[PDB]
């Protein structure tokens, strides 16, 4: 298993960037660049200690709500005959492989504002093909990621 | 009290670190010009 | 319209307790009995952002985590074109309800430990029949109700 690409749209100080990455990632710069809202994207993408609490209006690009917050990230499955962790996605992705042999899956994020709620609903969907996401399930306030 | 004034410094995010050295080194050429300043910075 | 019947079948003080309802009730009593968990049952319940926590092994009774935490209110929905509020419910219902019943709620709270993330996950249902509740549809993290 292998983490290879990620993609962020109108997060923070992020209009459209496009990152390919490793297991293990060093990222570095200036201040005031970005390195904390990098590391946000991830935050929002897979911890369900920030999710829960929705995006408000400052997290949005150039503080306009107009546009919508896209959030994509790419695993290679290539070896999954021999790593564990492979196994460990599939056993709870059982459905929406779409190919015999996929080895990329998709685990995606968008958000949309409510201005009579003030609201930024984050809804995740993951796949094997890019143009056929599915929604996750869950119940109540656990999903399967 | 009379004779010294110490300053303690210890600290998105970088350049209000700065802008507090700013606000303090504003505040001891402002204030503080009858006091003997020892500025006092922990990392 | 109006509240008919709360039924507390476990939580913190707890062990099988039914009180009747109407709109604008007080709750009054001695020391440290209850009566902040019976406000508590209702933000677990409708307020959202008690909800989104989740139950600790402390909210359940004597601590003994094998039983199921059950919270079911009562809506009393008989007059039909006199308030709004009657409209206002059933328009975001849809059809979970039934033209036999057209005159009584029932929005109920499950909540079963995990025991091995340690976290009490709360499954909210609504439904005109008691037997035969179905699921709160949601989007993210946004529930109908
Ligand atoms: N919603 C937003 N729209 C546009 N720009 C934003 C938004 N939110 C934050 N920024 C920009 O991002 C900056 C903060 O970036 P961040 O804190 O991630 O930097 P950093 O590289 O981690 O800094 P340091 O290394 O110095 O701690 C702000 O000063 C601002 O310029
Ligand atoms: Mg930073
Ligand atoms: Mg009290």
């Amino acid at each position: 298993m292998k983490f290879s690409n990620i993609t962020i749209k109108n997060f923070r100080n992020f209009e459209k960037v496009n990152i390919n990455l490793d297991n293990k990632n060093v990222i570095f710069g200036m201040n005031d660049i970005g390195k904390t809202n990098f590391l946000y994207a991830l935050r929002f993408l897979l911890d369900k200690e920030i999710r829960k609490f929705g995006f408000n209006k400052s997290d949005y690009h150039k503080h306009d709500t107009s546009k919508k917050i896209e959030i994509i990230l790419t695993l290679d499955l290539s070896n999954y005959e021999k790593d564990e962790d492979t196994k460990k996605l599939i056993s709870v992705v059982k459905g929406a492989r779409t190919s015999a042999n996929a080895d990329v899956f998709y685990i995606a994020l968008e958000s949309k504002y409510d201005d009579k709620e003030l609201y930024g609903n984050i809804i995740l969907k993951w796949g094997s093909e890019l143009d056929n996401l599915i929604d996750i399930p869950g119940r109540g306030n656990i999903n399967a990621l | 009290d009379n004779v010294f004034k110490v300053i303690y410094i210890n600290p998105g995010d970088g350049r209000r670190k700065m802008l507090s050295y700013s606000i303090y080194n504003y505040l001891a050429k402002k204030k503080y010009e009858d006091k003997i300043v020892i500025y006092l910075i922990e990392e």
